[PDB]
């Protein structure tokens, strides 16, 4: 609808923007493939305002059933590519 | 405080606040499981016949199949003439005619009455 | 659980909670994504009053 | 990018 | 209005009734009353087509305006002093109006203010 | 009068024309928003010009062109109502029906039915003038009902979803 | 009413196309220099509505107002009339406030483009339909009725008082 | 709180076989195959005179469009509803009724010369 | 959509601008406020009042009729 | 394409409304981290935005400009009558 | 069901997401947000088990009351103003099968190669049967979650309507 379309280095490069932004989170040490709960040492209510970032970084939501099952940013990237058909 | 939730026939009591799901116990654990394996024994009846490749038609639903005759031509054989029964069939069927008749036989009555006495003013009354 | 035998031709068909489709999870992979409804699973007596076009009768604020 | 977009037959 | 308050929170005796007004006859005072100096005639007013409610004593000068209106086209602005006029005689006659409600206001106090005198001593 | 009633029946005749054309397919696709949108535009026009003979001397007249029905005492006939309640409505109603066609070219440029679109909000506009010209009632309870039918049309026009058709 | 209602509308549409179909208030703000364009025509719509004297809806709301007070009518049918004429300001003051003043609420990425020519010719003859089309309408309808010129000072002016209020 | 790793492959092979369809969506270059259309001769002469966008060009091009509309849309619709109103509609009794013009005092009928009187005397307002 | 111009859109950041757009909108806004001032100038008896509203009270008896209470 | 994104060190609650929200939390015991994933919409372009009232003022200034012309205008041609 | 952790999880989502509603400014939610966290920490490690549940279920009573009555809906979500707006220009693919050959002629390439899926499916389709076949229960399947592929080649079991499923954006 006229909204550039999203790539895949473009959701990586923003989902860690934002996790970046993060004060919690120590960005030397933040990758893909940081598992949030033990690579980072954060409670999953920490966890449940990471998502609700995402989608308000990308303006949709995530449900809870599929929000409480994504702990690194790299899934993050497949969810948000998987729902907005983003192929490369 | 918090004033209780008073439910309804249109306004459902909210999941967040019924009882029955705070009261977690063994017997209900099993009863969500149980009925789980039912949704999924079907959920895989239905898929390997929506995933075949070879199949073009209609996948017979038996639950629509249930749901269409017993709203059809299963009413008549579980009706009993009761009390029950007779006193709304003949509220609802009988007394909208009988309703309507005196309704229709008085006014045409009264309006005739008028006409004949020659007071309804029927000047430019040439349609009818 | 049937209807009670009152003689109205219910017979044997389930009665099941007299709840909306609006009030079922929009986010599982329902079957009927529209009518919020499983392939086999029974449907209620009034199911054609209950679509999400027809009475609500999910919880209310007030 | 010039997708494909599937649409029901209009040939008829 | 002010007088809202007066016919319904108050005595409504003294208050004038706007669906019966007048009440006393015209003469009661003024020994003698000029009559409403009609300057338009039925034909003129009947072939300018007014809308009935505009065929009142101000008429004749909303005759010359909607002439001066048509002969000025496609001049919009123009015919201003001639709009005027008309709003000025409609000004005057609800004045008029609005001294025959005070004309009843007054009289009616007198029915309240002479009439204690002639009950009260007897 | 010859120009009052020849220039008043072209406006409704206008908007018609790009229907007629969409039937026999007497017209090339991609270009019938800007088709549509251009109808309106010399409807606007056109109307204008009943309307200052009106505005000059207070013109009206009452067109009963066609005889379709006679119901033993009573005739009916399509007829058109050119008076005050028609020479200002019609400008100002094609005015921003202009206005609204041209920002529906760009909102709804993505849309793969953008030719339904301009027909549907066309057709709505002729019941509409239908409507405000008629001289009878059952002529206008033509308009009074179409333009229902074209704004279900046109709330549903996302028919996928539920809410819409509700 | 037809001139500047629509543009209200068509302001709404540019608005919600530039977010991507956010229609909430809630996640705009912060538009006022963003679309500068859009911005003027919804503050010109909202004075129109709201009956900000000389523009198109000053010509026939306040006419109406006026009528209304200075006529053998219903009581509370008026006092009804005047409060809801308090509300006009109060809900087209609210999309200003919550669609064009403060900080933005909207994502992260969002193309807030408008100037595409068809929305700006479209959303500018409206414009200057809701500023001058309710004057020269009425100077040139002719007249049918017998106009309330002269009236108590509380009840020519009840529409500003009540609208700035 | 997380993929199991049986889930984890399943959605990897899942993702690997729906990218590889949403390719497969995109058309190639030739794509779509058009069959030959008979080009109109007049859409030719406009094809090459707008190979450059020039201003002076389009305005051409511009008013061509609009004389056409001008023409199958006002002029010959006008000359039918006038012929039909002319000689067909306005040709029987009571179709098209005219409000009788507004006469004030002062004017002149052109049918008969008449000139109606002024009206009386304005006394006087001044204000 | 579709024509005008291809603005680049910038992430957290203030939207690009063209010049037009700008333009125009401000001369609008201009617009209005000299119209809302010159209709305020020469037809201000529109919003404050065009006729003097007279004072019931201050009318005589005398121009009213209201004889005397005696007689 | 391939949008480029701004450097992240630049968002800072400082200097911003977002800072006054830290100090009222620093009162408490409590912080605020994603304080700065909003910064964005303090800064830049987005800072320093008109009021309601110099909203509906917009174009007064220019239009107040062109009204005392006019009017000067017009007093200088009804001078010759 | 959903275990004592997934409830408070979610009421902690509802509760954030109608706060914002309520809040709307940033900075103030950004504050109310913090305060809301410290009530979630005070008994973020509870023992008792009962007591936990009372905790619970008392937060539900006073996040009813104050829900917000109009809360703040993404477009695209269940509710939402954009939600389901595209269902009707979502086709399936089998409508592809019915096209005349004049308009199969117009897209030789994409029709070659949705010819190769078709055949990929149907070789792969006997395949997932029997992986499904043996590793179900005697009775039946207890949950709905399918198993991937476990051999090199193979294709996850029941993949083709989840692979070829419609665009979000499909025109
Ligand atoms: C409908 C489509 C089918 C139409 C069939 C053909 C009919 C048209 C041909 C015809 O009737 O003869 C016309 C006419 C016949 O002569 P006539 O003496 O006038 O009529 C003979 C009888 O009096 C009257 O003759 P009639 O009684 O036979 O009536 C003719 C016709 C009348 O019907 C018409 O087709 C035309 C009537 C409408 C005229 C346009 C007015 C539209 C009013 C608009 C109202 C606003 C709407 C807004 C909403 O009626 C019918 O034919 C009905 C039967 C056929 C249809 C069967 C039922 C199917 C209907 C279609 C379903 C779809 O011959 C002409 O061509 C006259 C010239 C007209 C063009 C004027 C051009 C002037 C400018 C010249 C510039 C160049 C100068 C160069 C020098
Ligand atoms: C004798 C010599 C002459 C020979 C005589 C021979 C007579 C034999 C009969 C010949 C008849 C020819 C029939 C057409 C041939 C096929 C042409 C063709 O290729 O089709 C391509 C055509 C376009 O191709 P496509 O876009 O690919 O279509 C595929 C889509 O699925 C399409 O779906 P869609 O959603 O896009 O549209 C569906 C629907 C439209 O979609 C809708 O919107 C449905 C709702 C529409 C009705 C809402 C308004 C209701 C009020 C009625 C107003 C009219 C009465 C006003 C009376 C007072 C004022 C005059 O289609 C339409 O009906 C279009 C017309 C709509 C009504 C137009 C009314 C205004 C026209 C102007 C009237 C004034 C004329 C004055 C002329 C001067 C005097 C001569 O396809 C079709 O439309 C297929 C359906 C064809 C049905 C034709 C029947 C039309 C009936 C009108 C609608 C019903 C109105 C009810 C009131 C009835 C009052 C009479
Ligand atoms: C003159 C009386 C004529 C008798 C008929 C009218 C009386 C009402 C009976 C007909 C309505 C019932 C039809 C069956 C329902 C079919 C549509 C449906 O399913 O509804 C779903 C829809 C639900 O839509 P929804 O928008 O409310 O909610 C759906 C859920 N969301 C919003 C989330 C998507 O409801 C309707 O559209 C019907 C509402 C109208 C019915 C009530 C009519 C009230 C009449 C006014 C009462 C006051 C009198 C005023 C004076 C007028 C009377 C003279
Ligand atoms: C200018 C003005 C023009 C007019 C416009 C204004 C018109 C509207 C006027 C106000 C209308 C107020 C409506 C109030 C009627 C409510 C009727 C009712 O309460 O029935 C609801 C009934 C509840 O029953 P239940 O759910 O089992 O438990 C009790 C919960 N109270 O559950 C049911 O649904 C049973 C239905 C029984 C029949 C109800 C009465 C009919
Ligand atoms: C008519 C007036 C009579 C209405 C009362 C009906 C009679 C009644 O109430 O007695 C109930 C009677 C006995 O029932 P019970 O004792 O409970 O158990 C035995 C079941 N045979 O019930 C019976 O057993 C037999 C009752 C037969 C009554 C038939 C008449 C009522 C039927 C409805 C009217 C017909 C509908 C017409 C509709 C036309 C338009 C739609
Ligand atoms: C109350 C509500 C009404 C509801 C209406 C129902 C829907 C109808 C749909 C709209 C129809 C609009 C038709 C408008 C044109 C009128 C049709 C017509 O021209 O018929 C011939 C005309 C009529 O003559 P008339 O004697 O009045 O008809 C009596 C019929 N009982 O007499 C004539 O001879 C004129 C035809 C000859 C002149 C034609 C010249 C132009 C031809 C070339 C262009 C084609
Ligand atoms: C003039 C108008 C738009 C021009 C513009 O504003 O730039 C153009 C746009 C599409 C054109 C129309 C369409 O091409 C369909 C028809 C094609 C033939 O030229 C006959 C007239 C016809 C009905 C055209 C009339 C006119 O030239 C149109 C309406
Ligand atoms: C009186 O004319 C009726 C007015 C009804 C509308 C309310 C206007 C405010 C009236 C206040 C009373 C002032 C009395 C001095």
């Amino acid at each position: 609808s006229d909204a550039p379309p999203l790539t895949l280095e473009g959701i990586k490069d923003r989902v860690l923007y934002v996790l970046k932004l993060y004060d919690k989170i120590d960005p030397e040490k933040l990758s893909v493939n940081s598992h949030f709960m033990k690579d980072l040492g954060l409670d999953s209510l920490d966890q449940v305002e990471i998502i609700m970032a995402m989608e308000d970084e990308f303006g949709f939501e995530i449900p809870d059933i599929d929000a409480e099952k994504l702990m690194c940013p790299q899934e993050i990237v497949d969810y948000i590519a998987d729902k907005k058909d983003v192929y490369e | 405080s918090f004033p209780k939730y008073e439910a309804s026939r249109l306004s459902s009591l909210p999941t967040t606040l019924d009882p029955a799901e705070y009261d977690i116990s063994s017997e209900t654990r099993k009863a969500q499981a149980e009925r789980l394996a039912i949704r999924s024994r079907l959920k895989r009846e239905y898929q390997l016949q929506y995933y075949d490749p070879s199949r073009r038609g209609v996948i017979e639903d038996p639950a629509l199949v249930r749901w269409t005759y017993a709203r059809s031509a299963n009413i008549y054989p579980n009706f009993r003439p009761n009390t029950k029964t007779s006193l709304l069939g003949a509220l609802f069927g009988i007394g909208p005619l009988v309703f309507w008749y005196y309704v229709f036989k008085t006014d045409r009555d009264r309006k005739e009455k008028l006409i004949q006495e020659g007071k309804l003013d029927r000047t430019f009354n040439i349609s009818y | 659980e049937p209807y009670p035998d009152d003689g109205t031709g219910y017979g044997d068909y389930p009665k099941l909670p007299d709840r909306s489709q609006q009030e079922r999870d929009p986010w599982y992979d329902w079957d009927h994504p529209d009518l919020r409804l499983n392939w086999g699973e029974p449907m209620h007596w009034d199911l054609d009053m209950y679509i999400r076009n027809r009475v609500d009768t999910s919880p209310t604020p007030v | 990018k010039r997708l494909f977009i599937i649409k029901p037959s209009g040939f008829y | 209005g002010a007088h809202l308050a007066r016919r319904y929170l108050g005595d409504a005796s003294v208050e004038p009734d706007p669906l019966r007004m007048p009440t006393f006859p015209p003469d009661y005072g003024f020994p003698e009353r000029k009559e409403r100096e009609m300057v338009a005639t039925q034909q003129e007013m009947n072939d300018a087509q007014l809308v009935l409610q505009q065929r009142d004593y101000c008429a004749h000068y909303l005759i010359r305006f909607l002439k001066c209106k048509r002969d000025s086209f496609p001049n919009f602005l123009a015919c201003k002093h001639e709009r005027h006029d008309w709003d000025y005689c409609e000004h005057l006659d609800y004045v008029k109006r609005m001294k025959e409600f005070e004309r009843e206001r007054r009289l009616l106090q007198r029915k309240k203010r002479r009439e204690q005198r002639e009950a009260d001593m007897a | 009068m010859n120009m009052f009633s020849s220039l008043s029946l072209v406006t409704l005749l206008l908007l018609t024309m790009p229907i007629m054309m969409m039937s026999f397919n007497t017209y090339k696709p991609s270009n019938y928003p800007l088709y549509v949108k251009t109808a309106i535009s010399y409807a606007f026009i056109t109307s204008m010009i009943p309307t200052m003979m009106f505005i000059h001397s207070g013109q009206e007249l009452i067109i009963s062109n066609w005889h379709w029905l006679t119901i033993q005492t009573l005739k009916l006939s399509l007829s058109f109502k050119m008076d005050y309640f028609s020479m200002m409505f019609i400008p100002v109603a094609l005015f921003v029906t202009w206005s609204i066609m041209e920002f529906s070219m760009w909102y709804m440029y993505s849309d793969p039915n953008i030719n339904k679109f301009f027909k549907y909000l066309l057709l709505f506009l002729i019941t509409m003038l239908i409507l405000v010209t008629a001289n009878n009632l059952f002529q206008l309870f033509i308009g009074w009902e179409g333009v229902g039918i074209m704004s279900f049309l046109l709330i549903g026009w996302w028919y996928g979803r539920a809410d819409a058709n509700t | 009413h037809a001139f500047f209602k629509a543009m209200l509308f068509m302001c709404s549409g540019s608005i919600i196309h530039s977010l991507n179909d956010e229609q909430d208030i809630r996640k705009m703000g912060g538009l006022f220099k963003a679309m500068p364009f859009t911005t003027t025509a919804l503050i010109v719509g909202s004075l129109a509505l709201t009956g900000m004297p000389f523009l198109t809806g000053f010509y026939s709301k306040d006419l109406i107002i006026e009528a209304a007070n200075t006529s053998y009518t219903n009581a509370w049918a008026l006092l009804m009339t005047l409060i809801a004429t308090s509300f006009t300001a109060i809900y087209s003051t609210r999309i200003i406030f919550f669609a064009l003043l403060g900080q933005p609420r909207f994502p992260t990425l969002v193309n807030i483009n408008e100037n595409n020519p068809l929305l700006i010719n479209s959303i500018k003859r409206l414009l200057i339909g809701s500023l001058f089309a309710g004057y020269i309408i009425s100077n040139n309808i002719p007249p049918t009725t017998i106009p309330q010129m002269t009236m108590p000072y509380y009840l020519k002016t009840t529409a500003l008082i009540v609208t700035i209020l | 709180s997380g993929y199991t790793p049986e889930e984890k492959l399943r959605l990897q092979q899942l993702r690997e076989l729906r990218r590889r369809w949403l390719k497969d969506q995109e058309l190639s270059p030739r794509e779509p195959v058009l069959p030959p259309q008979r080009v109109s001769p007049v859409e030719r002469f406009w094809n090459k005179f707008l190979q450059d966008g020039a201003l002076w060009k389009n305005v051409i091009y511009k008013t061509y469009r609009h004389s056409i509309f001008a023409f199958t849309h006002v002029l010959i619709p006008v000359w039918i509803i006038h012929y039909y109103l002319k000689y067909h509609v306005t040709t029987k009794p009571y179709t098209i009724v005219e409000k009788k013009p507004r006469i004030f005092p002062g004017d002149t009928i052109l049918e008969t010369g008449e000139v109606i009187p002024p009206m009386k005397e304005f006394p006087d307002q001044h204000h | 959509a579709g024509g005008g111009a291809h603005i680049e859109p910038r992430y957290r950041q203030f939207p690009q601008l063209t010049r037009s757009q700008v333009i125009q909108a401000e001369f609008f806004s201009a617009t209005m406020w000299f119209w809302i001032l010159w209709r305020f100038w020469h037809d201000s008896d529109a919003v404050l009042g065009h006729f003097p509203y007279p004072d019931p009270s201050q009318w005589t008896d005398e121009e009213l009729g209201i004889p005397p209470d005696d007689e | 394409s391939k949008m480029e994104l701004p450097d992240y060190k630049q968002w800072k609650i400082e200097g911003t409304p977002l800072e006054t929200v830290q100090e009222k939390l620093a009162a408490r015991g409590l912080r605020d981290p994603w304080g700065r994933n909003e910064a964005w919409r303090y800064m830049g372009g987005f800072a320093n935005n008109v009021s309601f009232v110099g909203a509906l003022l917009k174009g007064f200034k220019w239009g107040f400009a062109a009204f005392v012309v006019a009017i000067g205008a017009e007093y200088y041609l009804e001078s010759q009558k | 069901y959903l275990t004592h952790q997934q409830k408070v999880l979610r009421l902690y989502k509802r509760a954030l997401r109608h706060l914002e509603s309520w809040c709307i400014h940033r900075d103030k939610y950004r504050y109310f947000a913090c305060l809301l966290r410290a009530r979630f920490d005070e008994h973020k490690n509870e023992k008792d088990m009962v007591k936990a549940t009372q905790l619970l279920r008392e937060a539900e009573e006073e996040f009813w009351h104050g829900q917000h009555p109009q809360p703040y809906i993404f477009p695209e979500s269940p509710g939402g103003t954009s939600y389901e707006r595209y269902e009707c220009y979502k086709v399936p693919e089998w409508c592809l099968d019915d096209w005349h050959p004049s308009e199969k002629a117009m897209y030789p390439d994409y029709f070659a190669k949705r010819e190769q899926w078709k055949k990929l499916r149907r070789e792969s389709w006997e395949r997932e049967v029997k992986q499904l076949q043996e590793e179900t229960p005697v009775g039946g399947p207890r949950t709905e979650a399918l198993p991937p592929a476990r051999k090199q080649g193979d294709l996850p079991p029941l993949w083709w309507h989840i692979v070829t499923r419609p665009r979000e954006r499909p025109m």
